[PDB]
């Protein structure tokens, strides 16, 4: 049914300009070096653009509509290790942002003593290297059904790696984060005309971990189970499946614009202004 | 061309070393809180920052919970207030100690709240209120011969909040007047203003030793607030 | 007796009235309308000056036109080297709050004040190499508002206290004290004669002073609330006055008279600084909406805005050759507008 | 005694502000059209100068 | 030049109106905001009342409430106090005093030094 022409495109037309917009836009900041979230705001609207455009064009209109003729030594598996790296810099972005926010909330004193913009390139860089460097290894990255596929003793490792490294640790954290910055908000007492205040803090940080949760989960549970268990290899069942659980997290990474800088009005003041400011 | 090259060199150098002092600098100013006084002529600035400096401009250092904090009490210019005041925008929280037994001066107080609060460069400032004076304040009620209702005529028309919290020592005459006037000074605090900048009412005494954990309850409250509304989370 | 003095007063200041109405004969503008109009000036920025840590208040380009001054409430005031960006120095100040500063002619002295009621002086060309306290000037009252050098052994210092005092470096002491107005003088510019300046204070009021003998001249009014910005005429005989309620005045030395009004009525936000340029038709003029103006002198038309700045531009520099402008804001940026 | 000598003060330099000797605003008119027309060569920031003159760019 | 002449103040037994007209050139009247001070005999300033700009956002001083009746002609540029059943203690100097910065809320005009933007005053005596 074209499925993947009709959602890619999509989705490609929907992220990729709207993130190019935030990048022009928080580039030319004059605050930006002034306060440290415009940093890793930049920093994940560039992963975006790197995850959309090399993995949704690259790849998956490329080597599923005119390729897959390429040949798979160097040139495909060094575009996979870029969009690998490219997903953990997504999600390891992601991470810090959420960290940061952890303590500009529940400690606002110290928030300048243990965060300061020239930490914030270090750490804004390192994750970038990082990943690079240790997406080296997913060059032997096992080739999903093909001719055949045999149970490599590294295809076990890398799979468990990629799990740990995308999903596990990252969700388990800020599920964690974000449940103590709601117990803290919540139990401690706040301003009396803060009656709508609570609910608006809570509803966001919940609502971004469950979103990001249950738009990764797909993806990992699927990986596990072919990694275990006894497959019927039904190619609707097996492969129609893995073709919307892999959708799922290109749909986690195109809302994480509008779930980041849409909702902050200094940024959608930004936007109407710029919108009209060409012309 | 030897002698443009090693000037450029020496002049790379220097800048090398002031960024290097600046960014060492730069990890203690952001440290600091600032603050400022401000009130009466009477208003008991110096006695409390005298009375915990234990723990011109007359500035006081003091940390707490590992977090130090400056306070700024000018004493040493004129009364006009209208330029000097713009240099104190950058100032985590505004103390605004008030006379609160001598009630000629009431009505000034309430004047000059009413200016920093509608400032068009202090509408950002949250402004912590010290209702200084609050042991004369109940040796005058009690004595009755001050006739509070004759400065404020719409204090008869009027009951204590169904919030108070009096102390258990403490008169319902000298609770409503304290009340009354925490009250007079919060309706010009509430009726303007968009949260964006919050007024903390409280009750303090110049000789209290927990007159820091106030001032760091409200910083932490106010610096909270900013976070959230500088972050998505509004 | 009071009531006679008020009489006598009124009828002096109604002479001094019909005397301006007397010497009117015609307005400036209806006389220069035949000129060719500038246009639209296109500035853009050379070069953002970021080093600092907190807003800025004063600067005072040199008399080599290639480094100027800064200050910040941090306690910072740093040479910087406009050409290079590069920091030439870096002077701690004991006190926290600045809000003058000024860069002697010789280039061996810099000036600095603020709330502390002090005018130090630090100096440059040492033998050890360090920057240090070479006087530290104590007299006044009020807040220090604008400091300039007249030489290398006086100065011109304008505080709180509704006086300016000129002092002595050497020897520490105010020599001569103008005491004429009734509210705080922020503002005072150096005639290129080096002996008369005019004084911008809280009252509306601008008033010419004698160095030398040390009394005033004359005195401007026409403004309607308070000046904080003023600047002499390259030629001398006129200056410009940037007050509160959003209006810039042109007044006369010799006539003593208004010539033009530059507001508009979409401007609601009041001037800080302001600067002539190093030919007389451009008129640079700070404001509190986050951007800058550069008004026409010769016709009081908006010609070009510099805009590109946050918070409050609060200080204004041409260099003496006119190559470029500086305009510092309370976002710790410098700009250099060419 | 206060209020007297200020008095005396505010007459006597309003006086002597009285005794200056007063120019027709016009002439001064002329003298800035002539200062102002007589140096806009010389203007960098009114005519625009080459980019090899600027040191700016 | 900015001026504030005060009209008006006699000596009234107490009862009675009195109706305090300030005259005000050299300013746009409607932009500024307006207010009265009062300057006892062996006491400090201290403020009666002020208007807004437009005149409907009027405020008292806590020691007359309903004595006093304080409102602007924006046309005429004119500030009116009517004043009636008048004290003993109101037997101070009246100064027609200006708030500095015009479109602002906000201005500190009671200062004991010559604030300058305000008249000398006019004396009545109860
Ligand atoms: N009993 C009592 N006395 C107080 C209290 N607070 C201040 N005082 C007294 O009030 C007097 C004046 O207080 P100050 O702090 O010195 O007033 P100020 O701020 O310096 O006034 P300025 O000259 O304008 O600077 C002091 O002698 C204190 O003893 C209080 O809470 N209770
Ligand atoms: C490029 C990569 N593309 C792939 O990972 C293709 N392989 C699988 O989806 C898969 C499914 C089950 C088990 C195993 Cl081991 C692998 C990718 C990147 C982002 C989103 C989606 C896909
Ligand atoms: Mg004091």
């Amino acid at each position: 049914g074209f499925v993947p022409v009709v959602y890619y495109s999509l989705l490609l037309c929907l992220g990729l300009p709207a993130n190019i917009l935030t990048v022009i836009i928080l580039s030319q900041l004059v605050a930006r070096r002034q306060k440290s979230v415009y940093n890793y705001l930049l920093a994940l609207a560039a992963a975006d653009i790197l995850v959309l455009f090399f993995i949704v064009f690259v790849d998956f209109l490329l080597e599923d509509f005119i390729l897959n003729m390429q040949m798979p030594q160097v040139p495909d598996k060094i575009i996979e290790v870029l969009e690998f790296s490219s997903i953990h810099t997504s999600i390891w972005i992601t991470v810090p942002l959420t960290i940061d926010r952890y303590i500009a909330v529940c400690h606002p004193l110290k928030y300048h003593t243990v965060s300061y913009p020239a930490r914030t390139r270090k750490v804004i860089v390192s994750v970038y290297i990082t990943c690079f460097l240790t997406s080296i290894p997913y060059y032997w990255w096992p080739n999903i059904w093909t001719e055949d596929y045999i149970s490599t003793s590294v295809h076990h490792v890398l799979i468990w790696i990629h799990c740990f490294t995308v999903y596990l640790v990252p969700c388990s954290i800020f599920f964690i984060l974000n449940s103590i910055i709601v117990y803290k908000l919540r139990r401690k007492s706040n301003f009396r005309l803060r009656g709508y205040s609570t609910g608006k803090t809570t509803a966001i940080l919940f609502t971004i971990t469950s979103i990001f949760a249950t738009l990764w989960a797909p993806r990992i549970i699927m990986i596990l189970y072919h990694l275990y268990g006894a497959p019927i290899q039904n190619r609707w069942l097996v492969h129609i499946m893995s073709d919307i659980a892999n959708m799922l997290a290109l749909l986690n990474t195109a809302i994480n614009f509008f779930l980041y800088c849409f909702i902050s009005k200094r940024f959608r003041t930004m936007a109407a202004a710029t919108l009209k400011a060409f012309f | 061309t030897e002698d443009q090259r090693n000037e450029e060199k020496a002049q790379r150098e220097a800048n090398k070393k002031i960024e290097k002092q600046l960014q060492k600098d730069k990890q203690v100013y952001r440290a600091t809180h600032r603050l400022l006084l401000l009130g009466a002529d009477n208003s008991g600035k110096s006695t409390i920052v005298k009375q915990m400096r234990i723990l011109g401009i007359f500035e006081t250092k003091f940390q707490v919970d590992k977090v130090n904090f400056h306070m700024f009490d000018v004493g040493g210019q004129r009364d006009e207030r209208r330029k000097w005041i713009q240099c104190f925008n950058d100032v985590t929280a505004i103390i605004f100690v008030v006379d609160s037994s001598d009630y000629n001066r009431l009505q000034e107080a309430l004047n000059l709240f009413k200016s920093i609060w509608n400032n068009r460069w202090l509408r950002t400032i949250s402004v912590i209120l010290f209702l200084n004076k609050q042991d004369l304040l109940a040796e005058k009620v009690l004595a009755g011969k001050s006739k509070i209702e004759d400065y404020f005529p719409e204090f008869a028309r009027y009951t204590t909040p169904e919030d108070a919290t009096p102390e258990p020592g403490e008169d319902p005459r000298v609770t409503r007047a304290k009340y009354f006037i925490r009250d007079e000074f919060l309706r010009i605090s509430t009726a303007s203003g968009d949260g964006r900048h919050y007024c903390y009412p409280h009750f303090t005494c110049a000789v209290d030793t927990e007159n820091a954990r106030r001032i760091f309850n409200d910083c932490k409250d106010a610096i909270l607030q900013m976070n959230l509304r500088e972050y998505n989370l509004v | 007796e009071l009531d006679q003095l008020r009489q006598e007063a009124e009828q002096l200041k109604n002479q001094i009235r019909d005397a301006r109405k007397a010497c009117a004969d015609a307005t400036l503008s209806q006389i220069t309308n035949n000129i060719d109009p500038v246009g639209r000036i296109q500035m853009r920025t050379r070069r953002t000056l970021r080093g600092h840590l907190a807003k800025i208040y004063a600067m005072h380009w040199g008399t080599d036109s290639r480094l100027l001054v800064s200050a910040s409430q941090d306690g910072k005031l740093i040479i910087w080297d406009s050409y290079t960006t590069n920091k030439v120095h870096a002077i701690p100040l004991r006190s926290s709050w600045v809000m003058t500063c000024a860069y002697a002619p010789s280039g061996n002295y810099v000036a600095c004040g603020g709330l502390d009621n002090i005018c130090s002086i630090y100096n440059l060309k040492t033998r050890e190499g360090n920057v240090r306290v070479s006087r530290e000037l104590a007299g006044h009252t009020g807040y220090l508002s604008c400091c300039r050098f007249l030489d290398d052994n006086q100065i011109v210092t304008s505080s709180g206290d509704t006086t300016c005092a000129l002092w002595d470096i050497e020897t520490g002491q105010q020599t001569t004290t103008f005491t004429g107005h009734t509210g705080d003088v922020m503002s005072l510019s150096l005639a290129p004669d080096t002996r008369l300046f005019v004084s911008g204070a809280c009252d509306a009021s601008a008033k010419l002073w004698d160095v030398r003998e040390g009394m005033c001249r004359q005195t401007f009014t026409g403004h309607e609330s308070d000046i904080n910005a003023i600047c002499f005429f390259p030629n001398g005989n006129a200056f410009a006055t940037g007050s509160d309620d959003a209006t810039c005045r042109l007044f006369d030395l010799r006539a003593d008279q208004e010539l033009m009004t530059y507001s508009h009525d979409n401007i609601i936000c009041g001037i800080t600084s302001v600067s002539f340029s190093k030919s007389g038709r451009l008129l640079l003029a700070g404001y509190d909406d986050f951007n800058c103006n550069v008004w026409d002198a010769l016709k009081a038309d908006r010609a070009g805005v510099l805009a590109g700045h946050d918070n409050r531009v609060s200080c204004l520099g041409v260099t003496d050759d006119g190559m470029a402008v500086a305009t510092g804001s309370w976002d710790s940026f410098l700009k250099i507008w060419n | 005694t206060a209020s007297i000598a200020q008095a005396r003060k505010l007459v006597e330099q309003l006086k002597m502000e009285a005794n200056i000797d007063r120019i027709k605003v016009s002439k001064a008119a002329a003298d800035l059209m002539a200062y102002c027309e007589a140096h806009a060569k010389e203007d960098p920031l009114l005519t625009p100068v080459p980019a090899s003159e600027n040191p700016f760019r | 030049q900015v001026q504030l002449q005060e009209s008006g103040g006699g000596l009234v037994q107490p009862g009675g109106s009195l109706r305090l007209s300030c005259a005000a050139s050299g300013f746009t009247f409607s932009n500024y905001k307006m207010n009265w001070v009062r300057q006892a005999p062996g006491k400090g300033l201290e403020w009666v009342s002020d208007i807004s700009q437009s005149g409907a956002s009027i405020s008292y001083t806590g020691s007359v409430k309903g004595r006093f009746t304080i409102s602007r002609d924006n046309a005429k540029n004119t500030l009116y106090l009517q004043m009636n059943s008048l004290k003993p203690e109101d037997t101070a100097v009246y100064y027609c005093a200006r708030c500095p910065a015009p479109f602002t809320r906000d201005c500190f005009d009671v200062t004991s030094t010559t604030y300058a933007y305000r008249g000398q005053g006019t004396q009545v005596t109860v």
